[PDB]
């Protein structure tokens, strides 16, 4: 539905706060800032000589954090392109985030070690909680407004600490529906509400509202708001994201490189896009204030955009024949 | 009511001039003409500050960044040059009108052109690679204006077949269509600074300005005289709110905002006031005629 | 199938089947965009439904608003009128050689035309029928059929 020919070696991806530039990263390690307007490249970084896994702006706009697959994170001004900080780690990092309310705070989840949030004014770190103590897979992310972090581990359990204390303010673990955990593959929040989903290894999302975590409690039975899933297929979900609003959730089915749409209140799926089968499906994105989707496969980017009726259809344009409706005096003088 | 005097008369242009523009920064003041010329003038004194020459054909609108650091210039040799105003070079050269190209502007972020042609085609171009990024066949007759909104989401366009069509910027969707019970060729068409209106002139000696959520001309503007050419009209705005407009009566016809009702005609002008601009921070409005007076004039009111 | 039926599908994929693009025929036209099987439903002419008896009323009032007429017989007692109130199908060219034909369905007492596929239409195909228009004494025909009356009346 439109792709790009002008970056190569497509990794990961992430919207800007307004959905106007995307910073994409590429296997040499490269930062290909392109723009949806201009429809071209705005900025090129050399960030690491090792492929960016974990990409993500700045509320600003003017910062975005980035992590080489050489366990080495670093700040970029958008502007400039200097590496602002630079720190490395062990348990090679999965995923960086910034902090949605302090852009100076940042968490980041490893592979083997716990998540850990930084602060780039001061190069200190607080070591969030492992409820398990043996997980050495728990994905974590803020909430919508930074306010509460929520980690899921491989053996399903969920805590929610808060950002400030990493005090355990709620916790549950999911279930594969008859007694056995799964492994969180991801948490993912919406941008605007309290609606989140989680992806698990069940290959079954399942969306909730945060308020009903933290007033079930520490140790509780939160019920998902929806659970959502290829009854056909039974496809994995390599990448998952809510829409701009937070009324749509799409999936990609990198098993057969596809993409499912599902509602969020009713939950039914509003359709299904498919794109090259050779094609092994990376990363999905949505914009944020837009029916525009951006997709990672095979190093090669795809946007999927949406429509109204005009663009050729606006006489008054109708669907279906009208009976016109006779007057009294509609023959009279 | 204003009280616009004479400050400064420019003049310079072998041919007839068809647009003058004050630099957002009101340091300069562009002037186009059929001459294949551009003069850049000094915005306060008149002072020509230099002429910028490179389009083959006649030019027939220009518009500045944002930044007042470029130029656009639509002449009628088909083609769109984007100039560096310091420097004077054309930094890029527009290709892929099918005919005349009439009118030109930046985007709100100065990143971005739309240009208007004789081809009755709306081009929507890149700045940085100037690159042709969109083309609508929008109207039914050669377009005489186009202009992007307050934030550069919305483009309205007006050409001769009558039609006010706004349309998406980010799917070129035709939004709206505004009509007014006939077909008036339209000539001129802009957004309202708040974004919320539209001023449109059409050929028959009337301004209208429509709201853009009622889709509905609110007020209506007369007692000028426009029915060929061109005429522009701007929002004054750094004194009293006020609508300015040339006139073929060789006035500078300025009425109420609000109450639609003329406040000033500043007569001075020997031929049709062509082009008009109002300063973006001093009360100095920029009127220049056409051939049959070559002259640019300044005039500054108190209120 | 059931008309019904069939005309709720048709409703539903008419506008995603269909397209008016530049016509190397006449202006702008109606194109294919999705292969079309023979004697299926390609398109409503959908419009305002009115009676025989008010057609020239209406036609006069074009008349004195110099907007053309978009009208079509639905029978000797009622007419689609698409001049202010209308859809796609104001836009199928006409061809001696049409792909397609007009046929009146009745569903749920209302009578509905719809333009079906003569035949197997195929993507980017311009779609056209037999406007059938009386012979008069001349509007000349492009249509590039081979069998082209050279005039539709
Ligand atoms: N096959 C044909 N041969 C000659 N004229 C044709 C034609 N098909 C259509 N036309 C002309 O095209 C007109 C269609 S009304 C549509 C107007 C124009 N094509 C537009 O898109 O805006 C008719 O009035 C008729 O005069
Ligand atoms: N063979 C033909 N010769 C002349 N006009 C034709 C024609 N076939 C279709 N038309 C045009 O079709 C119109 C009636 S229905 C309009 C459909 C037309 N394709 C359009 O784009 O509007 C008439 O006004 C006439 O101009
Ligand atoms: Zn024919
Ligand atoms: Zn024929």
């Amino acid at each position: 539905d439109g792709t790009l020919d002008c970056i190569s070696m497509a990794l990961t991806c992430t919207f800007n706060r307004w959905g106007t530039l995307l910073a994409v990263g590429c296997n040499d390690g490269r930062i290909v800032i392109w723009d949806f307007l201009t429809r071209g490249i705005a900025k090129i970084i050399s960030a690491h000589i090792h492929p960016v896994c974990s990409l993500c702006w700045s509320r600003d706009g003017h910062k975005l954090v980035s992590a080489s697959t050489d366990n080495i994170v670093s700040q970029w001004d958008v502007l400039s392109g200097d590496c602002d900080q630079r720190f490395r780690f062990p348990s090679p990092i999965l995923k960086v985030q910034y902090h949605p309310r302090d852009q100076n705070k940042v968490l980041v989840c490893p592979m083997k070690s716990a998540p850990v949030m930084l602060t780039l004014s001061d190069s200190k770190h607080v070591v969030l909680p492992v409820d398990d103590d043996s997980d050495l897979n728990v994905v974590a992310s803020f909430d919508r407004r930074g306010e509460y972090i929520y980690t899921g581990n491989a053996k399903g359990k969920i805590l929610v600490l808060k950002t400030d204390s990493q005090d355990l303010v709620a916790s549950f673990r999911v279930t594969t529906g008859t007694s056995n955990t799964t492994a969180i593959k991801s948490i993912e929040f919406a941008r605007k509400g309290s609606c989140f989903l989680i992806n698990t290894a069940d290959r079954i999302i399942r969306v909730y509202d945060g308020r009903e975590i933290l007033t079930c409690g520490r140790d509780g039975e939160p019920e998902p708001m929806q659970k959502l899933q290829d009854l056909v297929n039974r496809t994995p979900w390599k990448k998952c994201c809510f829409s701009g609003d937070g009324e749509y959730i799409v999936a990609g089915s990198a098993r057969q490189h596809a993409l499912y749409i599902w509602e969020k209140s009713i939950g039914n799926l509003v359709k299904i896009l498919h794109g090259t089968r050779g094609e092994l499906l990376l990363d999905v994105a949505w914009h944020p204030v837009r029916p525009i989707i951006a997709s990672i496969s095979s190093g090669v980017v795809s946007i999927w955009a949406q429509n109204q009726v005009e663009n050729w259809s606006a006489f008054k344009e109708l669907d279906e024949n009208v009976e016109y409706e006779e007057r009294e005096s509609e023959f009279d003088i | 009511k204003p009280n616009y005097a004479l400050k400064f008369t420019l003049a310079g242009h072998t041919k007839a001039v068809s647009s003058v523009k004050f630099s957002p920064n009101g340091e300069w003041l562009a002037s186009s003409s059929a001459d294949k010329l551009i003069k850049i003038w000094g915005a306060y004194d008149g002072k020509f500050e230099k002429t910028i020459s490179g389009h083959k054909l006649g030019i027939s609108d220009v518009a500045w960044s944002s930044d007042s650091n470029l130029l656009v210039s639509a002449s009628d040799d088909k083609t769109l040059k984007i100039w560096d105003v310091s420097s004077g070079k054309c930094l890029k050269t527009l290709k892929g009108h099918s005919n005349y190209v009439f009118c030109c502007n930046f985007n709100p972020q100065s990143n971005l052109i739309v240009s208007g042609s004789f081809d009755e085609s709306v081009r929507i171009w890149d700045v940085k690679t100037g690159k042709c990024l969109k083309t609508l066949p929008a109207h039914s007759d050669p377009v005489s204006a186009v202009h992007f909104n307050r934030d550069g989401s919305l483009i309205v366009s007006s050409s001769y077949d009558g039609l006010c069509r706004i349309w998406d910027t980010a799917s070129g969707q035709c939004l709206k269509t505004l009509i007014d019970d006939d077909n008036p060729p339209v000539s001129f068409v802009k957004f309202s600074p708040n974004g919320k209106y539209i001023l449109a002139a059409t050929l028959d000696n009337t301004l209208k300005l429509w709201d853009y959520s009622k889709g509905k001309c609110l007020k209506t503007y007369t007692g000028h005289k426009n029915e060929k050419y061109c005429i522009f009209a701007n929002f004054s705005v750094t004194g009293g709110k006020w609508i300015v407009s040339g006139s073929e009566d060789n006035l500078v016809y300025i009425w109420n905002l609000q109450t639609k009702e003329i406040v000033q005609k500043l007569q001075g002008h020997t031929d049709v006031v062509i082009s008009t601009a109002c300063h973006p921070t001093e009360n100095i409005i920029a009127s220049a005629a056409l051939e049959n007076d070559k002259t640019i004039k300044l005039w500054k009111s108190d209120c | 199938l059931p008309m019904p039926m069939r005309f709720r599908h048709l409703k539903k994929t008419s506008k995603e089947a269909v397209g008016v693009y530049r016509s190397p025929i006449h202006g702008r036209g109606l194109f294919c965009k999705r292969n079309i099987d023979a004697g299926e439903m390609v398109i409503e002419y959908a419009g305002i439904v009115i009676r025989s008896i008010l057609t020239d009323k209406r036609e006069k009032y074009y008349d004195s608003k110099g907007i053309g007429c978009y009208m079509f017989r639905i029978d000797d007692s009622e007419v689609v009128d698409a001049t202010m109130h209308g859809n796609a199908a104001r836009f199928i060219n006409h061809s001696c050689e049409p792909n397609c034909y007009s046929r009146v369905i009745n569903i749920d007492g209302q009578k509905h035309i719809v333009i079906f596929a003569m035949r197997k239409i195929y993507r980017g195909e311009e779609l056209t029928y037999d406007y059938k228009f009386p012979i008069e004494d001349k509007l000349p025909c492009n249509c590039g059929a081979k069998k082209c009356r050279k005039f539709l009346n």
